[PDB]
């Protein structure tokens, strides 16, 4: 589940990064 | 010998409230501006990524408030920030911890939560320029 | 590696603030009324007996925030409440702790202060009826 | 100084008790 947490956090980060634009 | 935990809870809250007021006064003008930006951003994150955060909370089993599990949560968050220390992820972790405290509460009586807050804040403050750069770029 | 404690302090405060908000929501209607009476009384005590409390703080050397001394303060207050557990004195101790937190601050990072608050609140909640009787009689 | 603390707290209590009336 350690990798499952990192995946969800990564997506949140990825989305925030792109919405930064 | 006839104890009343409603008294106890009120007193704990009252004194904690008096302390929060003091900590606020001691915040510099720069910290206040910073606080304002963090609040706006992390509440915005709470809105848009609530399903993502709720899922994280389910994965971490935040409903389980046992000492054994609160530490497992801290270590998971800490290690996550190590393998992914982007400012964006740091802000989501702030929003995440905000969700946890709002789900279970926090009076300070739970010392493991105190460690979680302190250590994560410390990690988020690392490589500060990357975080300040991300935040100010967000407010345009 | 380029840490910024202004970030850290803001994050600690922000999360603590979110927790205080949650603790307030969880207060029952009875606790809220109680909180209101305690606030009015202990702020009134702060006003009239400030020279008495300031003197106590001088005796306890509250300016000294070393772990060794914060414990000496707790033990002194606790033992005092044991030898004199009147509701009036319990309220003065609340006002006293309010003065201490306002003088040095309290972010929860200082765990010994957390113990002081918890243990004193517990002692004040002992023999509750005597305290409720004293408070309600005061509000007429 | 233990007794000095108790004395100051006692006076505060004594005064609050009488002001209760
Ligand atoms: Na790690
Ligand atoms: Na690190
Ligand atoms: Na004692
Ligand atoms: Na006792």
């Amino acid at each position: 589940s350690t990798k499952k947490l990192s995946e969800c956090l990564k997506r949140i980060g990825d989305e925030l990064d792109s919405n930064m634009e | 010998c006839n104890f009343n935990n409603s008294i106890k809870n009120v007193i704990v809250f009252y004194i904690n409230e008096k302390a929060l007021i003091e900590e606020k006064k001691m915040l510099s003008c720069y910290e206040n501006k910073l606080l304002n930006l963090i609040k706006e951003d992390c509440e915005n994150i709470m809105l848009k990524y609530k399903p993502n955060l709720s899922y994280i909370c389910s994965l971490l089993k935040v409903d389980d408030t046992s000492e054994e599990n609160i530490k497992h949560i801290k270590d998971q968050i800490i290690e996550s920030l190590e393998n992914d220390n982007r400012p964006s992820v740091k802000l989501a972790i702030i929003s995440l911890i905000s969700m946890i405290v709002e789900m279970n509460g926090y009076k300070g009586k739970n010392i493991p939560m105190s460690f979680l807050i302190e250590d994560i804040a410390l990690k988020i403050s690392e490589n500060s320029e990357d975080l300040i750069n991300f935040i100010n770029i967000k407010n345009k």
